[PDB]
RNA sequence: ACCUCGAUGUCGACUCAUCUCAUCCUCGAGCUGAAGCAGGUUCGAAGGGUUCGGCUGUUCGCCGAUUAAAGAGAUACGUGAGUUGGGUUCAAACCGUCGUGAGACAGGUUGGUCCCUAUCUAUUGUGCCCGUAGGAAGAUUGAAGAGUGUUGCUUCUAGUACGAGAGGACCGAAGCGAGGACACCUCUUAUGCUCCAGUUGUAGCGCCAGCUGCACCGCUGGGUAGUAACGUGUCUAUUAGAUAAACGCUGAAAGCAUCUAAGUGUGAAACUAUCUCAAAGAUUAAUCUUCCCAUUUCGCAAGAAAGUAAGAGCCGUCAAAGACGAUGACGUUGAUAGGUUACAGGUGUAAGCAUAGUGAUAUGUUGAGCUGAGUAAUACUAAUUGCUCGAGGACU
RNA sequence: AGCGAAAUUCCUAGUCGGGUAAAUUCCGUCCCGCUUGAAUGGUGUAACCAUCUCUUGACUGUCUCGGCUAUAGACUCGGUG
RNA sequence: CAAGGAACUCUGCAAAUUAACCCCGUAAGUUAGCGAGAAGGGGUGCUUAUGUAAAAGUAAGCCGCAGUGAAGAACGAGGGG
């Protein structure tokens, strides 16, 4: 019948934050996990910048990595997950939106904030 | 994607410099490597004064691979480097120090003394 | 097969497209291939819509698919384009372009279309 | 490849009965007379009732 | 009968959180309450089925005898035409929502006319390997390898029938079974089942009821925000 | 030496397999010098699949680690008008030997050219014509069919039994995987040539700036839709019958006994239906429903001119389609496509301007500007105010 | 004499060693040389070989593991053929 | 083109890597020529100044993910015959 591609944000709706920060290239922020177990639901800070930002709708995800003797570890986050808390720190000022090379580059890879 | 004849490093402190994955635990060619997944791995550079020395083949665990997999929860974990513990033919490793990330899609499957003997759990 | 004609690569594309649409806007009026066309008649109204805007920055960008022709030179072209043709059409939405085919050639039988613009 | 046996008369003509072609469409301008194919441009040129091309 | 149908379109593919941390991809199907237009018994039509009708349009669209028929029958004149096998839970003259009929905890099997592909390869169809490169590949290097069987007079001398041969892929009905159902929606009138559909973007979908599990009815609730500052 | 020396390309391997059981296995049963456990023999069962390497040109062969399992074999020791060649198998030769001599080695070694534009048949799709006894439109069942049924690990049942101690279950359930088959691009990528940002050299657009041409799309970093995957999602069941090897109940001939001679049972992933898809050219041309029409006047004894108003075809717009045809949707009674606008997304802070700064540069204008294909409104434009075939229910 | 299972071996996949996860080819060594063997030369040899072979460092689409992008084809149309 | 780096193969065929400038550094062998550009290194943009004749050199700042940014540029090592 009548068509819409647009009911799919309608039905997403239901699935919602009402806080949802800024997020570019360049933000220095520890995110938050609610890891549940059979007791004691755990709260992990993993703290990290971002790199890009991807997202339609519900698939809305950020980059964020960690260095943890001498091991660097990168991980995805879609934005709309639930047991997932975001807190920010830190602005930076970078130049492309997307961007992805601390991938290569070595130690002191830290990048100034947005005076 | 990590599979056989992968020259990986060690994540442990066992007296060893450089391993090689000899073979793939499973039947009907499994040919493919995954996060927690038992394997089979021959010795390829190690220190002298080392538990083992070069040649000797072992059995050890992967526990980071470059590519990385996707995690039930809903979201997928990048690492930068691939690592295998050692385990001692029983469930306890070969190792006594267990340092940097380890993966977590191994929890569930046993081996609980890398876990607590693990300096971080992600 | 190898080695041959460079092809028809999409800078033919972009080259053809920027030779037609100079040459229908010099004059008014093209018999040429029905796709060539199909597929210009886009570029044509899109460069027709950014122009009746009249700004110095829309003018640096319909510079980018134009060349002289035989008749006028850029300049004088694009200020007849600006004169005439977008106080013509800046009140339709739509539209800017209408073609019709013509028939078909007595040597390969290819698909000529007339275009043209008009009211 | 290569033909072993040659193609008979018989042959060639059931696989000519599909190798023909059909007619064509055909249609009346009303202000230029003449029996134009339909949806083609007319001799004098109207397509419909439009003519920018020249009459000659 | 214990197995029932419905008739739907696809309109999208989503992703949606689950309890027990799970992310199941989910895909959104379109359902009008579909108009009965016929039914045949199992004993005196000598089979039981149900003959339904979806995509009312105006009637002036519509050729002579179908809108005759439905004039008839006195029901709406649609466009989509269709049989159900051996579904008799409902009557004559009424139009059925999933939702009361279906459960938000049922497996349910899905089928749907596949994505239009033209011809195709034998690589692609029935995942043959692609020769290698090197030591001399001759250009013929990536086809549907060998059909030989027999060389000799009394050997095969014949090509078999069923040989793996490329044809042409998609437009036919595929099976999957064991799909989900999370999500309704009312004043829209969606229905989201877990995993994804075959096809096109935009097809008929035939929603079926499970043959091997169909008592199974395992609860799959959602989760909600409960973040401010 | 019988086809065959007026040609049967003469070892594999690579991919691709097909077929039999003179079973590799999981399957079932019988028997044991079968405590359990681990076994060994035999029968039926071929439904499924059955590794990666090292040497060697490789078969065979052994070695290393797996794996429930590394089968037996054949199909010109399978397969080049699918690939190519490691050498036997043209010379060029080299080494050892034989021979006075050229030469010779199923002696070894080095390098050593592989043609074919499918005519028939058969195969996967695909169409036109006609057909099935008025035409069209739908919906159909399905005789014959096709694909398909692999299981591993862990835990508990339970250290219960067996057993003496060690050792250590079968019946079942649950969970977790391997391989394969079935789709998708929502997570993940990879590509992504009329997309975005940057950047160099040069030629230019009269100078600067801003853009274009070439330099692999010049390059770099990405990315729309899309396409696929290494990614997700699904699956390997389960039921009933006939059963096979088998164990039987009852019970005779053969008074006892006996699974058989009467009746009758349970019993295998084998078999059949059930699992999934096509399927009326199945001429045995099958079923149901609906619509359209059935129309003065005759023969070589008769249905001759309005030939639907049903529809189909011609043409166009296109694409959930598409080698082309066809397929699917739409043609002023239309949003079918194109266009505009709007949105999403992506790139990323456009140009221009002011200031700091003599200078690269930075800040504010700014999440600005731009965007090929995504999304919806919108007749603004193109699909015309068109043409052809096509309506008498025959017969007993 | 030198050297040697090597372009030299038939019994051989000869003994063992060295590296190699695992070595008929790779390196060394034993000497019984069916017949090595000295100007048909032989034993070693620096550079070099569009030379033969082996191991190893980086490197990757040869392979697991395929898919894409545009062309020139094929394909369709028109023309000779 | 993700990911391994030789697992296909008789051979790393091909493919891939390196690439030029300047200035570091370069074993053994040995006939003292070489090896050798051995190997193994670093860096090359713009603006200003110091700058000589231009050019190198240097100082200071700045842009960018990376700057012979585009193209034109030996991949080596060991060992055996």
């Amino acid at each position: 019948k009548i068509n819409k591609q647009a009911l799919i944000d309608l039905v997403e709706q239901k699935q919602l934050k009402a806080y949802v920060p800024e997020f570019s290239a360049g933000d220095e922020v520890n995110v938050a996990i609610k890891l549940k177990e059979k007791e004691k639901v755990r709260i992990q800070n993993f703290t990290g910048t971002v790199l890009r930002r991807r997202g339609k709708g519900i698939s809305e995800t950020f980059i964020v990595r960690k260095t943890t003797d001498g091991i660097p570890i990168e991980k995805n986050f879609q934005i709309h997950n639930p047991n997932i808390s975001i807190e920010l720190k830190r602005r930076g000022k970078v130049r492309r939106a997307y961007i992805s090379y601390m991938r290569e580059r070595s130690g002191k890879a830290a990048k100034i904030k947005e005076r | 994607m990590v599979s056989f004849m992968t020259r990986l490093n060690v994540a442990d402190n066992t007296g060893a410099k450089q391993v090689g994955i000899i073979k793939v635990l499973g039947s009907t060619r499994k040919r493919y490597a995954f996060l927690g997944d038992v394997v089979v791995v021959s010795v390829k550079d190690a220190i002298p004064s080392g538990m083992v020395k070069k040649g000797q083949v072992l059995r050890a665990v992967i526990v980071r691979t470059k590519k990385g997999q996707q995690r039930k929860d809903g979201t997928h974990l990048k690492f930068d480097d691939n690592a295998c513990v050692l385990i001692k033919e029983d469930k306890s490793p070969r190792g006594t120090r267990i340092f940097g990330p380890v993966a977590r899609e191994l929890r569930e499957r046993g081996y609980n003394k890398i876990l607590s003997l693990a300096v971080e759990v992600v | 097969s190898y080695i041959n004609k460079p092809g028809k690569t999409s800078a033919w594309r972009v080259m053809t497209v920027r030779q037609q649409v100079s040459a229908v806007l010099a004059y008014g009026k093209i018999e040429t291939t029905l796709k060539k066309a199909k597929n210009t008649q886009k570029r044509l109204d899109k460069l027709i819509t950014l122009a009746k805007v009249d700004n110095f920055n829309n003018r640096r960008q319909v510079k980018k698919w134009l060349l002289n022709t035989n008749l006028f030179d850029v300049d004088q072209l694009m200020d007849h384009l600006f004169s005439k043709v977008a106080p013509k059409y800046e009140k339709t939405p739509g539209g800017y372009s209408r073609v019709l085919k013509l028939g078909p050639r007595r040597g390969d039988a290819t698909e000529m279309a007339i275009l043209q613009l008009t009211d | 490849a290569v033909q072993q046996r040659r193609s008979s008369k018989h042959r060639r003509d059931k696989r000519r009965s599909h190798d023909a072609l059909t007619a064509q469409a055909l249609s009346v301008c009303q202000k230029c007379g003449k029996k134009k194919l339909f949806h083609r441009v007319c001799s004098c040129g109207m397509y419909g009732d439009l003519r920018v091309k020249k009459a000659y | 009968m214990e197995i029932r149908g419905i008739f739907g379109v696809k309109v999208g593919m989503s992703q949606v959180f689950t309890t027990n941390n799970e992310r199941l991809p989910i895909t959104v199907i379109y359902c009008e309450p579909n108009q009965v237009a016929g039914v045949k018994t199992e004993a005196k039509d000598k089979y039981s089925a149900t003959l339904l009708s979806f995509d009312t349009v105006e009637n002036k669209k519509l050729n002579k005898p179908q809108q005759g028929f439905f004039e008839k029958n006195n029901l709406k004149p649609t466009k989509h035409l269709q049989e159900i096998r051996n579904m008799t839970g409902f009557e004559m003259g009424q139009q059925i929502t999933p939702q009361n009929l279906f459960q938000v905890g049922e497996y349910v099997d899905v089928s749907a006319i596949s994505k239009g592909r033209g011809f195709t390869g034998a690589i692609k169809r029935w995942n043959f390997k692609i020769g290698p490169l090197g030591h001399g590949a001759g250009y013929p290097h990536r086809f549907q390898g060998s059909v030989q069987a027999g060389r000799g007079g009394a050997s095969a001398q014949r090509v078999f029938k069923g040989k793996k041969m490329s044809g042409h892929y998609g437009h036919e009905k595929v099976t999957v079974q064991n799909l989900r159902i999370v999500g309704f929606d009312e004043a829209n009138m969606l229905v989201l089942v877990s995993g994804a559909i075959a096809g096109p973007e935009g097809g008929v979908v035939l929603i079926r009821t499970a043959k091997k599990k169909p008592g199974v009815v395992k609860p799959i609730e959602l989760a909600v925000q409960t973040e401010k500052a």
